[PDB]
């Protein structure tokens, strides 16, 4: 990469709540197909 | 163009590795 | 009738999946973005 | 005519340049790729673990397919064959 | 507010991603424009 | 018996991830 952190995000996003859940699929979908200025990511234990 | 292709020969190999360790996590 | 035939023979290996919809919801998005399916499915093939 | 030679030929200037801004960027990417390979194999027991002209074409899905498929049809089952149709 | 859980696909008269989904894009161009409008 | 009927689909295995690795070693 230097020259993945989505699998690690998939086993995080694995135990979020289905709004969460929903609104992190829907984010990623959006960054990756319109506006790459944008970043998520989850915050927990 | 050659070196296009070879990044991207380069890419597909890095992503193959990639698919390989992804499946080696998945089982085990 | 559609045992064999080439649209329908695969269609639920795994339980359910539909064989329509499409997986990623970032090509819903790219399909609202120029305003459009499962006519193409059966032309292209199906995901 | 000499202002379209002229004109198309500062746009062959320009595509020059771009080319050659391609290349030493392209030629510094490969430079990285080749740090990259040479770290990978520092990483890399193996000792006990001890078609590729039309696959270098492939999209990265047809080529983790194309090396699947191949590993499926060597390592199991002979039962099986894979071809790359396209132009 | 009622565009988060318009977002989370909560609907108030379970989540929906087809709910979720024109209000994403129009809630995200109307929240550059009050940052950008915030900031001037 | 039963460490070498597992250590057959073990190396086939890692000798398909090895062939990957092997690939990419020679490609870099």
């Amino acid at each position: 990469e230097y020259l993945d952190q989505a699998h690690k995000q998939y086993e995080t996003a694995r135990h979020l709540p289905p709004p969460l859940y929903v609104l992190f699929v829907q984010a990623t979908a959006y960054g990756q197909a319109c506006d790459k200025t944008l970043s998520v990511a989850i915050e927990g234990s | 163009e050659s070196v296009e292709d070879k990044l991207e020969l380069r890419r597909k190999q890095f992503h193959v590795l990639l698919s390989t360790i992804h499946e080696l996590q998945q089982t085990l | 009738g559609d045992l064999l035939s080439p649209d329908s023979v695969l269609s639920c290996l795994y339980p359910g999946d539909h064989g329509k919809k499409t997986p990623n919801p970032a090509n819903q998005y790219q399909f609202d973005k120029v305003g459009i399916l499962s006519d193409y499915v059966l032309e292209l093939g199906h995901p | 005519q000499r202002k379209r030679l002229a004109e198309k030929y500062r746009e062959c200037l320009s595509n020059k340049e771009k080319i050659l801004k391609e290349i030493e960027v392209k030629k510094e990417y490969l430079s990285s790729l080749q740090p990259r390979l040479n770290s990978i194999m520092q990483a890399s027991v193996q000792e006990y673990l001890f078609q590729y002209e039309t696959a270098r074409h492939l999209p990265p899905p047809l080529y983790v397919l194309f090396v699947q498929a191949t590993a499926y049809g060597q390592a199991c089952d002979k039962t099986l064959s894979v071809a790359i149709e396209g132009s | 507010y009622l565009w988060v859980q318009k977002l989370g696909g909560l609907h108030f008269p379970i989540a929906d991603h087809s709910l979720s989904a024109s209000h994403m894009e129009t809630t995200m161009k109307l929240l550059k424009t009050r940052v950008q409008s915030r900031l001037a």
